[PDB]
């Protein structure tokens, strides 16, 4: 006797874990999805039960003279749905924040293979600017932990990269993410997502305008109970 | 002068507007209230086969949408309101719902996953699970589409008075 | 905490930056160089059935996409890198390809056209003839995807490990 | 150097300080905070019948009588933490109590109207409806008693460790 | 199915209803109890389901040199379950509060024959004092009052005297009250508690220090889910 | 919207101030002045089982009790307010009685002897034998108080209208 929900950032419980991996190029674990007392058992199925991923890293400036160019932000960037128009995205390529004025900035132009960028709020000299754009290279997969410490194993070792993420229109069907492998939970065991990458992802700034994450992850799964 | 005699299930949708359906404002992080709360029209029932849509258009009072990262969730409670922990219909997020064709394109809808049958005073609430730093949620400037009664795509709603066996049977909870 | 055992039928997908693929530079009046040198795994082995994607996100230095008046192909060669000439895949132009959505609508998907196989050491090649023009090629700021393992449109690459019988047929070249 | 086997069904009694139940002090006047919940203790079953008392020692942190207007509600809920509705055991007044004999004195007990069972994870929680004059509610200085576990008076609770008849009975909620 | 749940001086939501009486002696519409959308039915039964009230009410003084006694307050001021000393009663017969200085008041001594009190702090000249006694003698009984405003019976009338209920203790089984005769509520109706009185009630009153509702009626009664 | 039906035997307690009743302050030492005096309510009947209890708040005009050596009597009469001498249910004492749970512990219940019938237009009394020193009887600060009907404890006293011929046998009470 089962249904259907949603574990993301938040989920069912919190007791879940939400950390930041390292710059050495070594896979750690950003998120950990533990088990409640609440459920028996928690069940996801590849290439039956979606799941989406919006990460996004953090960068920031100084402000000078002339400085309405963004450089080489360290990321391959892409367009999303291999769109370009920021305005007519499924969301942001980027987005970034004035400190010294405390407001968001908007973006007018996006140099996509010099991985450059053009606003319109030429910043005073000693200003303050945070950027929070899509990440771009990187590779992840699964992982699986019992209630002791120990990895019982991966699920379908053959990492998917993750500017595929990016590259789709999630929210359309038939386009949506489908990774592959299966995978059953218990009562104190914690399934974990594994990524490794340059550069580091964020989450929870209180500075980024438009919510309270920069960043999320979700998936459906099928649920006894 | 004939009317053509028409089934009594009746496919509609559902909105906000009407007077057997009431909203709440919400603050910001209190999943526990429920920001609509449908209660039955007394004198039908409503059935919701499963494979239905949603179009839950929310913005703040300032207008703008809510955060994606928000949890939605549709959930039967009893005769008094209180939630049955089982009995789901939905439950995702904001960001799975593209506002400007989440009702328009069947390649973008969103749809439920189970049936459903609501009788004169079974109640429904919709439940909205949000972080601390939002704008809270404005329903003189949002509103819900449940289900489609216009196109060939989609399905609808069906209502119905009373009819014996089918009462028979729909008293079987 | 079980997981789900799996047959030695890994569906997958297929791109540059895996550790069996080697992209290379290449100017612009030359049909015949190693764009892509696809090396096989030394172990396992590699299917792919006629009617699979393709997604050449080919540009240049500068980001723009080549003239379209350029033709590429895909094809399989021995041991060493010398092509068989038989056993192609495709022919055909960029104009033909949407880099904006060719990977996503199966109105824009261009396909295969007969079905291949790879051993421990056969590898496949790419090969790109181009006019005189367009700006060489930079397969740093380019890529390519091969096959979908997400969709349920298009399909994926079989890989298997070393199973008996079936390696002693697939020897069957 | 004996001690006499025992019957499996152990009369005992409950109170606050026991680890398979938790307190937490409520603000004002919020009646959906449960005030007590209990759950079940992972191997072992309860059954409470009819009958069975109670001494409900609220009390605010100076420890005075609360409002005897306030409400009180107990009531199992599901494996997640929603209520029933259904199964509700006990609701009644604070002032029809009296705090100085409601544990001593029979014609003191209120007690409960209905029986109830709690598998390995079944839970139960405590409500309190209270207007805005309250002094808060602290579980330090407060406490509970429920079962009569020493006295000809009452009743005690049942509680069992599995067995194999008796809990496939048990599982037909 | 059914249950058992309390009838309350605010009950299971805020469309019960609360009122005073005149002062000359009438039947009055007290208090009133309207049945919800969220139920289907209820049901009270005398002699199986108990009943519990208090009434109280207002008087109040002005103080001068030598007004340590208070008069005969217009009523006759019986015991407490037979009981004559505050301390030992399961409820004041009376209270006092000075709201000039704006505290609450004990007592020191009592005269149930003369009905007269005496106080511990003789108040000042033009001080101002207000008190709660109980009510004095009156009868009450109950009233149905369906969808149209319109009476459609009463319950076992006899009505009852008021100082019997001040007469037991009225926690203590067996000595719990219980009134006769039965009744069944519909959804959008009403059921009325009437009482007549020389003095006026009261409930609410800001300056009462030992909580919001000096005087309650509770009911224990019976469910329909 | 029902209320529901009653019965016949209608369960009650019995004091001084209901229309049925008459108190009256009496002197020092005239016992054949009634006290109080109950006559029938005119149609009903009244019924007292025996076993049945006695709370009777007698007091002075100046609070205090009365003297312990007092004989309280409560006597059945005629339709017209003569004695009986026969009928009699009580004669007993107040230093025996306590006022302040005397309603309440069925243990501080004093109670009666003979059961007890009253038709429509008979008459009961009260009568109190004394000294000649104490200070009589104030009714208004005095009371009495017998039975109850909300508890299940002494026992409640029975009334009712007119049921046939247990009626004409009930008038047999006629001597």
């Amino acid at each position: 006797y089962t249904i259907s929900h949603t574990g993301g950032t938040l989920g069912s419980s919190k007791v879940t874990t939400a950390a930041n991996q390292t710059s050495p190029q070594r896979e750690t674990a950003i998120i950990g999805f533990e088990c409640p007392r609440k459920f028996a058992e928690i069940e996801y199925v590849g290439q039956r039960d979606s799941t989406r991923f919006i990460p996004r890293t953090t960068e920031s400036i100084t402000g000078t003279a002339g400085d309405d160019t963004v450089v080489s932000l360290t990321a391959n960037i892409q367009p999303v749905a291999g769109e370009t128009a920021i305005e007519d995205q499924d969301y942001p390529v980027a987005v970034a924040y004035n400190v010294t004025q405390g407001v968001q900035v908007d973006i007018d132009a996006v140099d996509y293979a010099a991985d450059e960028v053009t606003l319109a709020d030429n910043p005073a000299d000693g200003d303050t600017v945070k950027v929070w754009p899509i990440m771009g290279d990187g590779d992840v997969q699964f992982r699986l932990v019992n209630q002791f410490g120990q990895e019982e194993g991966r699920v379908y070792p053959w990492a998917t990269p993750l500017y595929r993420w990016h590259d789709f229109p999630q929210l359309k069907r038939g386009r949506e993410i489908n990774l592959h492998g299966s995978v059953t939970w218990e009562e104190n065991e914690t399934v974990e997502v594994l990524l490794d990458a340059p550069q580091a992802i964020t989450w929870e700034d209180s500075d980024y305008p438009e919510g309270q994450y920069v960043s999320t992850f979700e998936q459906d799964v099928e649920i006894t109970l | 002068g004939n009317i053509g005699n028409l089934s009594a299930e009746k496919q509609i949708s559902v909105y906000d507007g009407q007077p057997f359906v009431d909203e709440q404002d919400v603050p910001a992080d209190d999943p526990n209230t429920p920001a609509l709360t449908i209660e039955g029209p007394d004198g039908y029932v409503i059935a919701v086969d499963a494979g239905t849509p949603i179009a839950p258009e929310f913005r703040d009072s300032n207008g703008n949408k809510l955060d994606p990262s928000t949890r939605v969730i549709v959930q039967k409670c009893d005769r008094q309101g209180n939630p049955l922990g089982d009995g789901i219909v939905f439950n995702d997020t904001l960001g799975r719902f593209d506002y400007e064709q989440m009702r328009t394109d069947p390649d973008f809808m969103r749809k439920t996953a189970k049936s459903l049958m609501i009788d004169e005073r079974e109640i429904v609430k919709v439940f909205v699970d949000i972080p601390a730093g939002a704008n809270g949620y404005d329903a003189d400037k949002s509103r819900l589409t449940l289900g489609d009664d216009t196109s060939d795509f989609g399905k609808a709603v069906e209502i119905v008075d009373h009819d014996e066996l089918s009462d028979a049977e729909t008293r079987a909870v």
